[PDB]
């Protein structure tokens, strides 16, 4: 089925009944990766959000948190369980790939806020 | 916590700001997280007065308007002698008057 | 406290004015009012 | 912190020093210190 | 020897000499660099005369005096074949102090500069006490007198150093 | 009115003395421009003594063992501006130092060690020490 | 005239244009000076002996910091 939803990615997406059925049994199967990049892939055409974090989700390679299998299927709005897996992968990865950074040099922090600093009122300045 | 607007301020942020020059060999999802974090952990004292987003746009359109692409800023206090003696050697007038 | 930013580039090229600043902020300003509205930020510019 | 923090960068610019002074004489380091004091006044 | 040129020169081998030298020093200060480096000089006077140290904008219009004043001895003495300018081709700190304690801006007002400026006083209040008085004028001291001498007294330290364009020394018939 | 005379004729004469010792730099009015050039000459000392550092570092930058440059360049740097910026962590610094010395040893285990079992041992463990893609449940399952 | 120590400490030395700024490193090119003497009592002596006569001599030199004729400067560089 990956074939095919890679076919149905090319075309028009979000929107058809062969592709949803193919969709509805790609997430019956479970895929591990695939299934990812189809959910990715598919909606893309329709809104951003969900399928922009799924992407960055699968970057990862994030086996956990399978959530989107359902949370994808006739995606017209997001959950609460799934805002709250969004933002607690977000937060993550902004603290490890900020954590790394710092331990590669030391000075990262120290540049960023002086680059946003500079050219602002006193009222930044003094903080 | 609204995951649609987060993600329509990131999506606006990465419209008009290039934000590859802040942070190099990453994607916009990785530096627009990062830049979050750091603001937050900056910049708090700003947050419960004025709204997050508001000030990370702000922070964002003064620093590109400085320059689109990478600078180098350093910052001195002229009253202390080391940070005097870093302020009179590193400045040039030359480097000055070509704006540069 | 008090403190001095010097800006340098390093690829070499010119560094815009302060008018500049002023024609620039104003333009991403506008297309942040344009995208989410009840904002503040022209009392934040100035 | 503030104290734990404080020995670590004193203990940091400590190695730095001794690195200076391996490769150097008390003459040279005395004549530098006493023109940056001088300086500083 | 060019601090007593006037001594060895006759008047009119002088004027034409010190004429040459003017002219050309009034066309490098119509530079872009130098016009700059007053500008920058005059937009820092209020935090430059808080402190005795000097800021990157006073460094910038005195690392000019050397090479200034190196060019104002090329200029004066381009006719001598006997002169060897090699020797200012690079010179020491000492060296660089020496040429600079001959430097001359022929584009200032050669006139004195002194003036009277007044300060407006506060009359003593029939209705209040002495103490009361006091505290008025230390507040008006510390407050708009000070302040304002100050300004009179950095302004007149300034204007001693930046030059009249062009146009200012035409106008005043001063030039050309 | 004369006190008040008075005392603004040495408030007067203060004030200009005040500003001809912050600004008399910048005019000539003092014979031979002496002044501006003791401020200049100011600069020349400061320029020259940070010049100094820098070519002190140089020195040291070609006696000491090729390993040890980068460890140098370290300290330098955060003998020059990392101590004075209070968003650089010293904890980070000599998390980066200690890195850099298990680097260091692993090129050390290279120049012939001739050590069957303990090549594996050091190798495996430095892996892990800086947390690289190996896991510590490896070389706990080699041993 | 110099030897390899003092033009290995001078060729580390870069952006000085300026006999002043040399001198600032007088005590570092003056370490060139470096005798290759043993440990022995009779070389221990020697040294003693020397190093008090070039302390007699450079009182009678008597010259300042800023006039070396017997540090190698600029013009060696
Ligand atoms: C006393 C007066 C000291 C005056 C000089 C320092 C302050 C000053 O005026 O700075 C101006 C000025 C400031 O310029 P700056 O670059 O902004 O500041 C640089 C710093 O001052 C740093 O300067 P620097 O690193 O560039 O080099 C100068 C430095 C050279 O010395 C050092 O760098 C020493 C650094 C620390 C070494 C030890 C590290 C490990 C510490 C472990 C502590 C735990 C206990 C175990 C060890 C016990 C040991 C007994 O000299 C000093 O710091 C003077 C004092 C040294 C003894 C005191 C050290 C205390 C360390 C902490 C102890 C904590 C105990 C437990 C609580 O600095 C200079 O001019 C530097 C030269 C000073 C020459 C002094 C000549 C003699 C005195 C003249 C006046 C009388
Ligand atoms: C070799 C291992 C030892 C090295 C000693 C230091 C060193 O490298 O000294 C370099 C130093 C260079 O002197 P310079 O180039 O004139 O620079 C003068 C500056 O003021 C720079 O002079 P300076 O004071 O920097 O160096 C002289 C050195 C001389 O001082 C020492 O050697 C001190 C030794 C003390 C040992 C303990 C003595 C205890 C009993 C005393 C009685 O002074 C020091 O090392 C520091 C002062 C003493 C500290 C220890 C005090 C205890 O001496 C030499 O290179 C050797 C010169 C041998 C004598 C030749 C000429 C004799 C006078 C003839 C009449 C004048 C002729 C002028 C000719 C002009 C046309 C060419």
């Amino acid at each position: 089925y990956f074939h095919s939803d890679a076919q149905i990615i090319c075309k028009p997406h979000y929107c058809i009944y062969f592709q949803d059925k193919q969709i509805t049994c790609v997430k019956m199967d479970h895929s591990i990766h695939p299934q990812i990049i189809g959910k990715d892939s598919d909606g893309i055409c329709i809104f951003q959000k969900v399928e922009k974090q799924d992407f960055y989700l699968k970057y990862r390679n994030l086996q956990l948190c399978a959530d989107q299998k359902h949370c994808y299927d006739t995606s017209q709005q997001t959950c609460m369980p799934l805002s709250a897996s969004y933002p607690a992968v977000k937060m993550g990865g902004t603290c490890g790939n900020y954590n790394e950074p710092i331990s590669i040099s030391c000075f990262y922090e120290g540049n960023v806020c002086l680059l946003e600093n500079p050219r602002v009122c006193i009222r930044i300045f003094f903080n | 916590i609204n995951f649609k607007t987060k993600y329509r301020f990131y999506k606006f942020i990465s419209t008009n700001f290039n934000l590859q020059t802040i942070i190099k060999n990453c994607n916009d999802k990785i530096i627009f997280s990062t830049l979050l974090y750091i603001v937050n952990l900056n910049y708090s004292f700003f947050y419960k007065t004025i709204k997050n987003t508001d000030l990370i746009v702000y922070l964002l359109a003064n620093k590109f308007s400085i320059l689109n692409d990478n600078i180098i800023v350093s910052k001195f206090n002229i009253s202390k002698f080391n940070d005097y003696i870093k302020y009179i050697n590193n400045t040039n007038s030359i480097d000055t008057y070509l704006e540069n | 406290f008090f403190t001095d930013f010097v800006s340098l580039i390093v690829l070499g090229i010119k560094v815009i004015k302060r008018s500049n600043f002023i024609v620039y902020n104003p333009n991403h300003n506008l297309l942040t009012y344009c995208f989410n509205m009840l904002i503040f930020f022209k009392v934040n510019g100035i | 912190h503030l104290y734990t923090t404080e020995l670590l960068i004193e203990l940091i610019l400590f190695k730095y020093k001794l690195i200076i002074l391996k490769f150097s004489s008390i003459k040279y380091i005395l004549n530098f210190n006493v023109r940056k004091f001088i300086l500083f006044n | 020897k060019f601090r007593y040129r006037l001594a060895n020169e006759t008047s009119e081998t002088f004027q034409r000499r010190n004429n040459r030298m003017v002219e050309r020093q009034i066309k490098r200060f119509q530079q872009p660099q130098y016009k700059h480096a007053f500008e920058q000089l005059q937009k820092n006077i209020a935090i430059s005369s808080n402190s005795g140290n000097a800021l990157h904008s006073e460094y910038g219009y005195l690392e000019l005096l050397s090479n200034e004043s190196v060019q104002l001895y090329k200029d004066y003495y381009e006719s001598d074949a006997e002169e060897d300018f090699k020797v200012f081709e690079n010179l020491s700190s000492k060296e660089k102090l020496v040429m600079i304690a001959n430097f001359e801006n022929n584009l200032l007002p050669k006139y004195d500069r002194s003036e009277v400026h007044l300060i407006p006083k506060r009359q003593w209040e029939p209705a209040f006490g002495v103490w009361e008085n006091f505290l008025y004028d230390i507040t008006e001291y510390a407050s708009f007198i000070a302040p304002r001498g100050k300004e009179i007294a950095a302004d007149y330290q300034i204007q001693s150093a930046i030059p009249l364009t062009k146009e200012e020394l035409i106008e005043a018939g001063l030039y050309k | 009115m004369a006190i008040r005379n008075f005392v603004f004729k040495i408030s007067n004469q203060i004030q200009n003395l005040a500003a001809k010792r912050s600004l008399a730099y910048l005019n000539q009015i003092d014979s031979q421009s002496v002044p501006s050039r003791a401020t200049i000459n100011m600069k020349d000392q400061v320029t020259q003594m940070q010049r100094e550092i820098d070519n002190m570092a140089n020195v040291i930058r070609a006696q000491i063992p090729d390993e040890d440059r980068a460890e140098f360049e370290i300290l330098k740097k955060y003998y020059v501006t990392g101590q004075h910026d209070s968003l650089v962590d010293p904890q980070d610094v000599l998390l980066q130092l200690d890195r850099i010395q298990v680097l260091k040893n692993l090129k050390m285990i290279e120049l012939n060690e001739e050590a069957y079992d303990p090549e594996l041992v050091r190798l495996e463990k430095l892996k892990a020490r800086v947390l690289l893609e190996e896991e510590g449940a490896l070389l706990e399952y080699a041993h | 005239q110099t030897n390899k120590e003092w033009w290995n400490l001078a060729k580390n030395i870069q952006d000085v244009k300026c006999q002043q700024e040399l001198n600032r490193y007088n005590d570092l090119l003056s370490q060139a000076y470096t005798l290759s003497l043993d440990n022995t009592i009779r070389n221990l002596v020697f040294k003693a002996k020397f190093y008090s006569w070039l302390f007699v001599i450079n009182w009678f030199k008597a010259f300042p910091d800023d006039f070396h004729p017997f540090i190698p400067g600029l013009e060696m560089k």
